[PDB]
């Protein structure tokens, strides 16, 4: 349509993106401590996960 | 023997005169050659299905 | 005039907003052996001689 | 409130068990006469343990890889060829048959005229994979540890 | 000093059910939303009796179910209420969704979106309960699902290992299918009260789509008596099936106990999952099946955004309702194909009709709403 | 290659909407289970106390449990006691604790018969057409040494020898025990086995059909009373000229 | 949204009769079946022809599966 | 019709078939040789001899 | 329950084999004896 | 005053002080409040010395 694109919303998307990424990498690394994702606890070896 | 008096006449329908008439038209053809895998199961299924319905409508009053 | 000229039972029964919910409790009677007719009369009529109390007299007295 | 509330409460219904010694450390008897194999109790479906006794040899290497759907042979998975254990799953359905029925010496899957082999490969379709792996480390003399 | 208007409890009941302004021309299709709340309370009461006698153990579970049908008092009438009171839930649910699609009711966006969440949580609860009798259809339906759940490339293979209890099929296998099956109906309940808090902001739609604030009537006595008449007509048809043919809808093969050493002739789900099973087998991949499954229920959220008509309802739109019954006659075709063997004719029909389900909603509907605008001179 | 045969529908005395099972036909049907089968098959879902009020009197079925003696559990003075059967007796197994009954049965396990009618596409209609439709193998069809050609089996090769013929037993009421009479009796016993609530539900489904002929016209007339205010109203629009 | 706050209306009159001044069924089958026959002739040209397209596929789809198993 | 849910409810939880067949009466005569007494670990409440 | 508490697993598989118990029924016979299989509760001093 | 932030933080402090004292009894003396006689199985053929509720 023509409601949505212009020089306004995508420069509101300019300072969005860091927000999106740290809303996305929050969802990425935050999912792995709740549901016991053992395939990503390997990648940082400093955290002794299960005993 | 309430079967074999009901069973006997139930293959005297003019629908079972069609279903078994081709059974020995194919029965004579399998054992002609010694190496063939054509069974005769299908023209037996046409004959049994056409016989067992007419048996079902006439049998349960002769008994108990 | 010509239509039903009987009594009116809406100045006592049902009219109460309470009775709308009291005929789970106060209106909960009168009709169990009036419908031991029909139920236990047409079931034991189509089923003639097939149930256990229709045949038990053979193996009751020795 | 996360590392001690949620990170604790999976282990009652997880791979952590109920009984200490179940099948992984339980050493197994010769309750199996060679010729047929019948059912078990844990690890889910019957993990059919095998004593070919100098049998199954050659049957393995007679047919080669060309029309065979899955490259997965018993030269490397089991270490010496008088030894295999099976799985009670399938690759599409979850099918194992009544044991010792077939023409070649394999399995009689009567669902869709499929046909399986003794040590777990497939002639037919619509099986995408071949029958998967159990976890084991055979070390000692006669004691069977699968797990 | 009207106590119906000033009491703290009684105000909320009076505002929601008694003095509520309702359109005057509400038809019979608005009755199936209270029938869903009748079917939900019935499944919760009947299900709590059946939970007192069930044992979750893959050796002793087929025998726990026969114990209620042959030993426990009224156990045969309470069990066959439950298996048939879930077919009634699903026939009321598909009429309810087809109403809101026809009369444009998805324009209540916060009400429609909670509805699509309710359609997932219902379809998942009826799956966990059918595995629990543990027969030859309960085993070979759960291993067809978990194969399509270990094809998700990053979480898929460790997730099916958790639901089976860490093993394949033992005592602690059915303990997790039984626990999620007890809990999710009490979450369907709480999501249905939030569902009606968002409808209260606008009130109801009406068959004409046009707003009706000039012609309101109160809800009591006009729809408190019309809903009661529809709820007793539902319990008539329900108790006909419990007492005259309680095995009409199920399958005989679930009366053979669960044993992988034998194999059933066919794999057949219940009648209300057969449309979603004809779409899994239509895509020859374990990734394009679990994605074409969830796309069939998630496509309802795009219905507010795909509407390109000047009018709200389909009462005055005769070309748009000609395509509404092609969509209903295609979910019938996907229910007949979903219980057939995977043979020659039943796959060319299974995939040419899994395409047409998506071509009607996403493409053919928004283009025909535009041709209608152009013939009405907007 | 070959196909499936479907059983013809018989006019049973319980295939009506308000009909019952003939209880003397279930009485003769337990005898045919007692003496023809129960040597190759089982029934671990039906006891002896479930036929009192159905086929036999409680005196008649108490003396019928006595015929077999079942091993019971350990005690003092012995290790495995032997005692006659009570009414708390499920019908005893034909090969008990059978690791491989196939040894007695040529590589095939005979099923339990408690739900054999509820677990077949055709119901007791399939079991009657199985026993009374035996044949001998036709042309081009091979056979194993312990397999027989049954047309109503899916593989058409069943490992059960034909269990009934003309007068395998004689009934305790003088009915002529032909092949069909003994078969019909174990398809009226094997329906009561898998569905013991069959008669109690067809009468309870009569005690609500006469209660919806009362209740349903009487809420519909409460409905038409209230809605007649709206159904009769008139409207007029009178704007200034 | 209460009753005296919904809209604004002028110059309209309504006449209504009591429930006790009316017979129960004014016109039941002299007017009932010509009213239902009007609503059937309208919406059967939109509802029915989608469902005869399912029928011709069903009758053809079990006439190919039964010739798929024979000669 | 309003009792039909609840008049089937109070007689529901008195137990059904595994109970009144044997806890009605249990004949236990000619048990004991003379001079010493036994205990019956049944009858709900216990019963002696 | 003693492995990790009092004894190693050997010293406990071999301690169960000191006594032979009665396990369940079977084909090819009945009342077959068997030593301890470590899934074994401590033996009863009386039958009843 | 408004309820947040003044009593949303004062109640949270009291709820964590409750879970401290509760988990002290689960992990240091979980049989301090009960009775030993409920570790004898139910048998009318014997009799307990006392009748004591919680
Ligand atoms: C192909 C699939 C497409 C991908 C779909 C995802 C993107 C959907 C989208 O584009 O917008 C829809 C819309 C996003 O809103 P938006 O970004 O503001 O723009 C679109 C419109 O404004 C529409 O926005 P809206 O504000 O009108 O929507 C109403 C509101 C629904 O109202 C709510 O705010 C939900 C609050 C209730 C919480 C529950 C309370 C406790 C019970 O939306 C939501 O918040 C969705 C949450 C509903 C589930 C909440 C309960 C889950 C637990 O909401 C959704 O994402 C729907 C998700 C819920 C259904 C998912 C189905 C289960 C899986
Ligand atoms: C049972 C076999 C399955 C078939 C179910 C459908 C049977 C119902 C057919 C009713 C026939 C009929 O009379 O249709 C016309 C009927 C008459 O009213 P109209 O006059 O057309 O409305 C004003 C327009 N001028 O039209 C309507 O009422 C439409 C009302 C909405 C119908 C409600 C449900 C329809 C079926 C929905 C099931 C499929 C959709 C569910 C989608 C789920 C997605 C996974
Ligand atoms: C001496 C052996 C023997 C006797 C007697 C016997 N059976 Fe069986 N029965 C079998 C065997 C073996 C099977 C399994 C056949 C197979 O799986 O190939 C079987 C299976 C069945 C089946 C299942 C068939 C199917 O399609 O699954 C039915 C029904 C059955 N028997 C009924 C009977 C009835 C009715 C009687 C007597 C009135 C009877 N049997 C007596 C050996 C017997
Ligand atoms: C447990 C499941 C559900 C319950 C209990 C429920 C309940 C209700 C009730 C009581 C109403 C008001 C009466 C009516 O208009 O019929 C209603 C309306 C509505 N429901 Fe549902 N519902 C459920 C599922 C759904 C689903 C799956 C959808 C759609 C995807 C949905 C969408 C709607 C809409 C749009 C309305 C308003 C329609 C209108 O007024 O025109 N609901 N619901
Ligand atoms: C809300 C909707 C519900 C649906 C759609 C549903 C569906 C089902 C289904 C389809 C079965 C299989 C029945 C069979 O095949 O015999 C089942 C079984 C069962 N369900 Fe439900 N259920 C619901 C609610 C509940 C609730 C709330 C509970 C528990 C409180 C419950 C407990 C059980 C139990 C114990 C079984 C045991 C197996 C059996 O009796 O068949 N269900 N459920
Ligand atoms: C709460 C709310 C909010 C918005 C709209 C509507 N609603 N739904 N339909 N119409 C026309 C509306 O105005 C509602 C009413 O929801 C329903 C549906 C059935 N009942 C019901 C029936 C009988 C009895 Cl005794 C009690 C309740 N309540
Ligand atoms: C394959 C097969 C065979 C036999 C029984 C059953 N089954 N399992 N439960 N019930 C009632 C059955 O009929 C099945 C499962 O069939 C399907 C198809 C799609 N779903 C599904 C869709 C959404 C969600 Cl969220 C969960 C599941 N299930
Ligand atoms: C005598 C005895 C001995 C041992 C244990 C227990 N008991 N039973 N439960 N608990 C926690 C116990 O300690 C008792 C019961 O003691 C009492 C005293 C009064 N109530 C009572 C009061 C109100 C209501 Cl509504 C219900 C019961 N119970
Ligand atoms: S094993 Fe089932 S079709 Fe292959």
């Amino acid at each position: 349509l023509s409601r949505f694109l212009g020089p306004r919303y995508r420069e509101l998307a300019r300072n969005w993106i860091p927000t999106a990424s740290m809303w996305g990498a929050v969802g990425a690394v935050g999912l792995v401590w709740a549901t016991d994702w053992r395939l990503i606890l390997d990648w940082v070896p400093y955290i002794n996960g299960k005993f | 023997d309430p079967l074999t008096t009901v069973r006997e006449q139930c293959e005297q329908i003019e629908k079972c005169i069609k279903a078994r008439e081709r059974l020995e038209l194919c029965d004579q053809r399998v054992s002609s050659r010694s190496q063939t895998e054509e069974d005769c199961t299908e023209e037996l299924f046409d004959f049994l299905h056409a016989r067992d319905h007419c048996v079902a409508h006439k049998l349960f009053n002769s008994l108990k | 005039a010509a239509p039903t000229l009987t009594a009116r039972l809406y100045s006592l029964l049902f009219r109460r907003t309470s009775t709308f919910a009291l005929t789970i409790a106060v209106g909960a009677l009168f009709f169990e052996r009036a419908f031991d007719q029909g139920a236990d009369a047409i079931y034991e009529h189509i089923n003639q001689g097939k149930l256990w109390k229709h045949i038990k007299h053979k193996y009751e007295n020795k | 409130a996360a590392k001690n509330a949620v990170s604790q409460f999976v282990s009652s219904m997880s791979a952590s068990a109920d009984v200490l010694a179940m099948s992984k450390i339980e050493i197994k008897l010769s309750d199996i006469p060679e010729g047929k194999n019948m059912a078990f109790k844990w690890r889910g479906k019957p993990l059919f343990v095998r004593h070919r006794t100098k049998k199954e040899i050659d049957q393995e290497a007679a047919v080669e890889v060309s029309q065979l759907r899955d490259p997965q042979h018993d030269l490397e998975r089991v270490k010496k060829p008088e030894w295999v254990i099976l799985i009670g799953v399938c690759t599409h359905l979850g099918c194992v048959p009544i044991a010792n029925a077939g023409d070649f010496g394999g399995y009689y899957c009567p669902c869709h005229g499929s046909h399986y082999d003794a040590s777990g490969r497939i002639r037919k379709g619509p099986a995408p994979l071949n029958l998967e792996v159990p976890t084991y480390e055979f070390t000692s003399d006669d004691l069977v540890i699968v797990g | 000093t009207n106590i119906r208007k000033s009491h703290p409890l009684m105000k909320i009941i009076n505002n929601a059910f008694i003095d509520l302004p309702a359109p005057s021309n509400i038809s019979s299709w608005w009755n199936f939303g209270s029938l869903l709340g009748i079917c939900l309370i019935l499944q919760i009461l009947t299900g709590l009796f059946l939970a007192m006698h069930y044992t979750s153990d893959t050796t002793t579970a087929f025998s726990s179910v026969t114990h209620i049908c042959r030993d426990v008092n009224y156990g045969w009438v309470i069990r066959y209420l439950h298996a048939n009171g879930a077919s009634m839930f699903f026939i009321c649910l598909f009429i309810h969704v087809g109403r809101g699609l026809y009369y444009g009711s998805y324009m209540f966006l916060e009400t429609w979106n909670i509805g699509v969440v309710l359609l997932f949580t219902v379809m998942a609860t009826a799956f966990m309960g059918y595995v629990l009798p543990w027969g030859q259809m309960s085993f070979w339906g759960a291993t067809v699902i978990t194969n399509l759940l270990s094809a998700i490339p990053y979480i898929g293979t460790d997730l099916v290992e958790w639901i089976w209890g860490g093993f394949s099929v033992d005592k602690a296998t059915l303990t997790r299918f039984f626990a999620f099956h007890f809990i999710l109906p009490f979450i369907i309940t709480a999501l249905a009260a939030v569902h009606l808090l968002f409808l209260h902001e606008t009130g109801s739609n009406n068959p004409t789509g046009i707003s009706s604030d000039m012609d309101k009537i109160p809800f009591h006595p006009y729809y408190t008596i019309k809903d009661i008449l529809g709820a007793l007509f539902m319990m008539l048809i329900l108790l006909i099936l419990v007492l005259f043919s309680p095995d009409l809808l199920g399958d005989p093969d679930n009366y053979t106990p669960a044993n992988p050493l034998n194999t059933p002739p066919h794999i057949k789900p219940e009648w209300y999952f057969l449309f979603a099973y004809a779409i899994l087998r239509s895509i020859p991949n374990k990734l394009g099946g679990v994605l074409a499954l969830v796309a069939s229920i998630l496509i309802l959220i795009l219905m507010p955004m795909l509407h390109t008509s000047k009018q709200r309802s389909m009462m005055f739109r005769p070309l748009s309702q000609c395509l509404f019954w092609m969509l209903v006659a295609d979910l019938i075709t996907l229910t007949w194909i979903g219980g057939q063997p995977v043979e020659h004719p039943f796959i060319i029909i299974g995939q040419l009709a899994s395409i047409l389900y998506f071509l009607i909603i996403l493409v053919l509907m928004p283009i025909t709403s535009i041709i209608e605008n152009n013939l009405l001179k907007w | 290659t070959d196909l499936e045969l479907h059983a013809p529908s018989y006019p049973w005395s319980h295939r009506g909407l308000l009909s019952s099972l003939d209880h003397t036909s279930i009485r003769r049907g337990f005898q045919v289970y007692k003496q023809v089968c129960s040597s190759c098959h089982s029934m671990d879902y039906v006891a002896y106390r479930h036929l009192v009020g159905v086929c036999y009197t409680e005196e008649e079925a108490k003396a019928l449990a006595e015929e077999v003696e079942v091993q019971d559990g350990p005690n003092e003075d012995g290790e495995m006691f032997m005692r006659p059967g009570k009414l708390s007796d499920y019908f005893p197994k034909p090969y008990p604790n059978p690791e491989a009954a196939r040894a007695a049965n040529n590589g095939a396990l005979p099923p339990d018969l408690s739900y054999i009618v509820r677990a077949r596409h055709g119901g007791e209609d399939y079991v009657f057409s199985l026993l009374t439709g035996y044949c001998e193998p036709p042309t081009g069809v091979s056979l194993r040494e312990g397999l027989y050609f049954n047309p109503y089996f899916p593989g058409q090769a069943i490992a059960m020898a034909p269990p009934i013929y003309n007068e395998v037993l004689e009934f305790d009421d003088g009915t002529p025990a032909t092949m069909s009479q003994v078969a019909k009796d174990v398809c009226t016993f094997l329906r009561w086995a898998s569905e013991p609530e069959h008669d109690h539900r067809k009468r309870m489904g009569l005690k609500m059909l006469m209660m919806m002929g009362l209740l349903l016209p009487l809420v519909y007339a409460m409905k038409r009373h209230k809605w007649s205010v709206l159904k009769s109203r008139k409207l007029a629009y009178r704007p200034p000229k | 949204r209460e009753f005296g706050h919904l809209t604004r209306m002028r110059h309209v009159i309504t006449y209504s009769l009591s429930p006790f001044e009316q017979r129960a069924f004014p016109h039941y089958f002299t007017k009932g079946i010509p009213n239902v026959l009007r609503r059937t002739r309208a919406c059967i040209l939109r509802v029915a022809p989608p469902f005869v397209v399912f029928y011709l596929v069903y009758t053809w789809g079990t006439q190919e599966f039964e010739k798929s198993k024979r000669k």
